[PDB]
RNA sequence: UGGCCGUUUUCGUUGU
């Protein structure tokens, strides 16, 4: 429900509060959250 | 003019500290101390360079 | 409302303003005291008169 | 009789000399090895005995007869300030830097140690050896509402009530009187071996809630 | 290993043995930065990943030890600490990898490092100043003093190049007052001054011939000989070297009563060491000593007849810059010293139980670490404890709000002349600044004239042997101070090194 | 007007009298002794 | 009380305790062992110390800056705040 | 370190089971005996710390009744009681007893 | 609690990137356990409430020592207007 | 640039204690000129 | 259902 990214492997993935915060599929130790659903504005001004 | 200098200078014979009186006596040349216990006195000569702990010194090197 | 500043409204000599300005925008507050000692001792109790 | 043991002026001298302060101990055990190390050397140390006592904490004694003797005794001890500070001591005070200088059973008493420190209890009975005394306290226990403790997080206190634990979480040896999980239950009143250093029973102040209850 | 060797003793009596253990320090092992997470996990740390994760670039440092046990009835690579690196310096992973994998580690290849990273902010070293040492400086002091003249001079040993003492010779009296102007000398350890002649005496020349033939190298300059007279004449109750040196020693601001036993080495002691310490520090080299302190006030009664110029304090020449590396050894130093003392202690309340220390719960390598973690997180130059009275502001954090700035911030300069009393000779600018540091950069405020900026192509001398230098010296003919008299040498070019004078020569041209 | 109501009249200060305190008047005002270090109970809120 | 020496949440939940709190207690417990030492041992030379202690104590709870010896610290090692402080400088309560 | 009660002399624990009380080894039992009796005969509490050396003519040492005693670290007050048979079997051999605690 | 907003966190308490904040806004929220239901004690970090943006590049790892460790880095652009400054 | 920087902080020491001095100097009706005491320091301000 | 709580002390850098 809360998805990721890593830095290292750029591989997506999620987790629920409980797992330790590690990529799970290159087991780099920094990463990201992933942009909203809602929608974005610009005036462009 | 003489000065009376209750200096903490401890007495080897009376066992007793700042009981000690290192006067001085440039007047003549002399050396004087004065004690408060056992009131032994020490005499030596004195000259412009010497100080009390010059005086205190050659002291404990008479007393032995 | 540093030094120079209560100096500069002094010599204007506009008081009630300077008054205000120290008492009623800034820590207002009410004691009672003792006419006979003189002190703010008075253990008072308002609700209670 | 130790009456007729008081000092005179035939006995030996000492002198109270500052140290580095906790280190006492150390200086004193120094002093006492030089002494030994240096008994009937060609230059032997000239002291009777070094003594400390707990309540003149950084006040180290050494019982000499002459100042240099103290110095020497004193003399290659890190654990000691550097100066010189030593006073005499009158011949009645003598014996009072040697001076050694409550606890019944139903005396209120307090906690200190582990978990159930800060409780007042009763003193129920005390061990032959004279080392550990069972007290009656007030147990603060879960009721195994959180078992999957320190003096903190610590809930209230409450007698022992039988049907609580029975209902939530129980060995019943006699009437009142519970082994629960190592821990003895008379009449709802926590029994436990407690180790006097642990306890107080000398200068308790009672409170408002010991009042209340006590 | 200014300190290689710690030692015990165990006259244990209970059967008399003399139990000496003897603790030696040997080689010195440095690693490449490395993580260590809590799960045990380690790996090569990166940079990057430090300004992300508040981490510490640092090295932990191994060193070996050497534990040995005499008895006479009569160690490995130790961890002990983690040293901060300065990025692109030869022991930081970014030295290698070029530029292409810096891309690839995510750090711009503009960015020139030299500067330190700690909780992830990143610091930097300001250089400080410090007056020159091992060099004679002459000020004449306010007119409301019977000193007239100072020759102040800071000796620091060259190995290591660390304060040791400072000496001054102060020439007392007044324009017919204070009677005869007499010369009397301070010295390290002491609360009164002594005569001139007194130290001369003490020091192997008792004789006044040697003494004045010492100080005086123009006999022609007959003010220099009524100058030091009244020296001469006060310095005729001492006539050898063992009441000088007892009148030295009883005036050493040691205990009362060392008595003549042991007052006249101690006196000897403060004599040979503690002074001039940069010259030497053995016997039977007093002759420099001597030749060093008439030089010295030869200086300074030129100075008193206003035949020359007293130095600029604000000389540059005179002025020394301190850069990260002198700053870190000394930090070093004091923190090895906690460490030593540290180790003996440890030795003393666990070796009594004779249980053999494994030499991993004694060394405490926590000291070091959090001690020059701190020290760069607040700048606070010193051990936390003493807070105050501590150098202050020479860590920063970094300023990148552009490039230039940036730039800028790693050629700082500072001054530790504080702000209490403005003045304005340390705040001005000098003509031998000239193409060393920027004549158009300074702040603006308290700090107006104070921090400086080295010019476009200023250098910092880090530092050559000397050993080779005065070989070569040696090589080509100088001649020592032994064969040095004023009569003889009136015309040959003296010679120093370092400071300090270090021989004689004749036809220097070609030298 | 920001003060509740209060009994006391109102005026204002003329005159403030300097002087130490006799350690009476220091009796005839304070309204407790202290004598316990320990400012926190038994650190079960409620400080001593 | 109190209100004259109100302590600092250091990070809200964590409660730091006022220097002027802790230079009251301070010469409270010099006066309670000042108070026990004539019920035991008191070889005079303890009694002079001890009482030296508590002026000291005093002294410095009513100013820190005592020309001539050294000051009181905290166990940060940062001098005290005397109310002589608390009164003198720009920062006294007059100029502040 | 544990003081011997009657002596007063505290030595480690490990000098009291390889060789006993140094003075009161040949009355008490304490290095041929099991670890209660030298913990009763020895606990680990002890107060006033007095170095004695030289005790033959020490007026400290005839005070506190160890002039005989070796010199060494000697337990001014000593806390709890002996238990009934080790004080029984002191009397019975001639020694009356006095704990020092006072 | 705080007189602020909530409602831009994740169900986690973490707000994700891309999300316009304004000032007064909580953009997380930490909670502490009381001392002893209802133990627990807003210690949020709200937005200065001087500065608007958008939320861009939320970071989450664990810092020296095995903790939860972020960082927001908000975003905004800056138009020259009344009451700049500039230099030649 | 150093002479503007040095002389601006004593400008304004003085300017300070000079304030601080005849801060309380009034003019009353009499025309007279009195500190707070009752001084009178002129009979006529500035003599006219 | 109103009512409603966010550190200090240092040092630094700057600004007029
Ligand atoms: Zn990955
Ligand atoms: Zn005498
Ligand atoms: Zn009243
Ligand atoms: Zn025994």
């Amino acid at each position: 429900g809360v998805k990721y990214t890593c830095g290292a492997c750029a591989h997506n993935f999620s987790l629920n509060k409980s797992d330790p915060v590690r990529c799970k599929e290159c087991g780099h130790r920094v990463i990201y959250k992933a942009r909203t659903k809602r929608m974005i504005q610009f005036d462009a001004r | 003019i003489k000065q009376k200098l209750e200096t903490q200078f401890t007495c080897l014979f009376c066992n007793h500290d700042n009981s000690v009186v290192c006067t001085l006596d440039k007047k003549n040349s002399i050396g004087l101390l004065e004690c408060k216990k056992c009131n032994l006195s020490f005499q030596a000569p004195i000259n412009s360079l010497s100080q009390p702990i010059d005086i205190y010194s050659d002291w404990i090197d008479a007393c032995e | 409302f540093g030094e120079m500043e209560r100096d500069c409204m002094i010599a204007h000599g506009a008081a009630g303003f300077l008054k205000e300005r120290l008492m009623e925008a800034s820590d207002a507050f009410r004691v009672h005291v003792c006419g006979i000692c003189g002190l703010m001792s008075v253990i008072a109790n308002l609700k209670k008169n | 009789p130790q009456r007729l043991l008081i000092p005179t002026v035939d006995d030996p001298g000492i002198w109270g000399v500052k140290v580095r302060l906790g280190k006492e101990k150390d200086v004193v055990r120094q002093i006492l090895k030089k002494k030994l190390a240096r008994e009937g050397t060609k230059n032997p140390l000239e002291i009777y005995s070094a003594f400390q006592r707990d309540s003149f904490k950084g006040h180290v004694y050494i019982e000499a007869r002459k100042a240099e003797a103290i110095n020497d005794a004193l003399k290659g001890n890190v654990n000691v300030f550097s100066n010189n500070s030593k006073f005499l001591v009158g011949i009645v005070e003598y014996k009072d830097l040697l001076r050694p200088v409550k606890l019944t059973r139903g005396s209120y008493v307090r906690v200190k140690n582990g978990k159930f420190k800060g409780d007042l209890a009763q003193v129920d009975e005390v061990l032959e050896n004279g080392l550990e005394a069972r007290l009656k306290l007030v147990p603060r226990l879960d009721y195994g509402k959180d078992l999957s403790y320190t003096s903190k997080f610590r809930p209230a206190q409450r007698l022992f009530s039988e049907a609580e634990a029975r209902v939530h979480e129980i060995r019943r040896d006699r009437d009142g009187f519970v082994t629960y999980g190592g821990e003895e239950y008379y009449e709802g009143f926590l029994y436990k071996t407690f180790r006097l250093q642990n306890l107080i029973v000398n200068s308790i102040n009672p409170t408002l809630n010991e009042l209340s209850l006590f | 290993w200014e300190e290689p060797r710690l030692i015990l003793d165990q006259p244990a009596q209970h059967d008399n043995i003399n139990k000496r253990y003897e603790i030696r320090f040997g080689k010195i092992y440095l690693s490449r930065p490395t993580m260590t997470e809590a799960d045990g996990t380690t790996h090569a740390m990166f940079p990057q990943e430090a300004r992300l994760r508040n981490l510490t670039y640092s090295s932990p440092v191994y060193l070996d030890m050497e534990k040995s046990m005499f008895t006479s009835i009569d160690g490995n690579k130790v961890h002990i600490g983690k040293v901060p690196i300065m990025l692109r310096s030869k022991f930081c992973s970014l030295r290698t990898l070029d530029e292409v994998d810096l891309y690839k580690m995510k750090e711009c290849p503009y960015d020139m490092g030299g500067y330190f990273v700690i909780n992830g902010s990143e610091k930097v070293l300001i250089a400080q100043e410090r007056s020159a040492a091992n060099i004679v400086q002459v000020f004449k002091k306010a007119a409301p003093s019977p000193i007239s003249h100072v020759a102040e001079i800071r000796s620091a040993l060259e190995k290591g190049s660390r304060l040791i003492s400072t000496m001054q010779i102060k020439l007392y009296g007044r324009e017919d007052k204070g009677t005869g102007r007499t010369i009397k000398a301070t010295l390290p350890y002491v609360k009164q001054d002594i005569p001139i002649v007194i130290v001369f005496r003490a020091l192997g020349v008792v004789p006044d011939g040697e003494i004045l033939q010492h100080i005086c190298y123009d006999e022609n300059d007959w003010q220099m000989l009524e100058m030091l007279k009244p020296c001469i004449e006060e310095g005729f109750v001492i006539q050898d070297k063992e009441v000088a040196l007892d009148f030295i020693g009883r005036r050493g601001s040691a205990a009362l009563g060392i008595r003549r036993e042991k007052r006249i080495q101690y006196a000897k002691d403060i004599l040979q060491k503690e002074l001039l310490p940069h010259i030497t520090q053995e016997e039977g080299f007093e002759t420099r000593k001597t030749f060093f302190l008439g030089y010295m006030v030869n200086r300074l009664l030129l100075c008193a007849l206003e035949r020359k110029d007293q130095d600029d304090r604000d000389h540059f020449g005179k002025k020394r810059l301190d850069l990260a590396g002198p700053l870190l050894a000394n930090l070093f130093r004091i923190l090895f010293r906690k460490l030593t003392r540290e180790i003996y202690r440890y030795m003393q309340r666990c070796i009594e139980t004779d249980r053999d220390f494994n030499l991993n719960l004694a060394v405490k390598s926590t000291t070091i670490t959090s001690g020059l973690k701190y020290s760069l997180a607040t700048g606070n130059w010193g051990e936390q404890k003493k807070a105050m009275s501590s150098r202050a502001g020479v860590s920063q954090v970094l300023n990148r709000y552009t490039y230039s700035s940036t730039l800028s911030h790693l050629r700082r300069t500072n001054t530790p002349i504080g702000r209490d009393g403005k003045l304005a000779k340390p705040r001005q600018l000098h003509n031998t600044h000239w193409g060393l540091v920027c004549p158009a950069e300074t702040p603006e405020g308290q700090a107006c004239g104070l921090v400086k900026n080295l010019s476009l192509l200023s250098g910092i001398s880090i530092g050559s042997p000397s050993e080779p230098i005065i070989n070569f010296l040696e090589e080509w003919g100088m001649e020592p101070l032994e064969d040095y008299d004023p009569a003889q040498h009136t015309k040959s070019t003296r010679i120093f090194v370092n400071g300090v004078w270090t021989g004689i020569h004749r036809d220097p041209s070609m030298l | 007007s920001q003060f509740p109501y209060s009994s006391a009249p109102l005026r204002s200060v003329k005159e403030v009298q300097f002087g130490l305190l006799s350690p009476e008047e220091i009796r005839a005002i304070s309204v407790v002794k202290i004598e316990y270090p320990e400012i926190m109970d038994e650190s079960r809120q409620r400080p001593r | 009380p109190p209100q004259v020496r109100p302590s600092i949440a250091m990070d809200e939940t964590t409660q730091g305790q006022d220097d002027l709190t802790h230079k009251l207690s301070d010469i409270l417990k010099a006066n309670i062992n000042v108070q026990k030492l004539e019920m035991d041992g008191s070889p005079q030379h303890i009694i002079n110390e001890v009482e030296q202690l508590l002026q000291f104590h005093v002294a410095t709870y009513m100013d820190n800056d005592i020309a001539g010896q050294p000051q009181a610290l905290q166990k940060s090692g940062r001098p005290v705040k005397a109310i002589r402080a608390r009164l003198k400088g720009k920062e006294g309560r007059l100029r502040g | 370190e544990r003081a011997c009660m009657l002596c007063g002399i505290v030595l480690p624990g490990r000098v009291f089971m390889q060789n006993g009380c140094p003075n009161c080894d040949s009355v008490l039992n304490l290095r041929d005996s099991d670890q209660a009796t030298v913990n009763e005969c020895t606990s680990s509490s002890f107060e006033g710390l007095v170095a004695v050396g030289d005790n033959e003519h020490s007026w400290v040492a005839k005070w506190l009744r160890v002039d005989r005693f070796q010199p060494g670290l000697y337990a001014v007050r000593v806390d709890g009681r002996l238990p009934s048979d080790i004080v029984a079997a002191l009397e019975q051999y001639g020694v009356y007893y006095r704990p020092r605690d006072g | 609690l705080k007189h602020g907003t909530y409602e831009k966190l994740d169900e986690d308490g973490l707000i994700a990137p891309g999300v316009r904040v304004s000032g007064d806004d909580i953009i997380i929220g930490k909670t502490t356990p009381i001392p002893p239901y209802h133990t627990k004690r807003d210690a949020s970090t709200p937005l200065r409430s001087t500065e608007n943006g958008i939320v861009d590049q939320v970071l989450l790892t664990t810092n020296q020592e095995g903790l939860k460790f972020v960082k927001v880095r908000m975003r905004t652009t800056k138009v020259p207007q009344i009451g700049d400054k500039f230099a030649s | 640039l150093i002479d503007t920087a040095v002389k601006t902080a004593e400008t304004g020491y003085i300017q300070r204690r000079l304030v601080k001095a005849l801060e309380d100097i009034m003019v009353h009706y009499d025309g007279t000129t009195r500190n707070s005491l009752g001084d009178i320091i002129q009979f006529l301000y500035g003599e006219d």
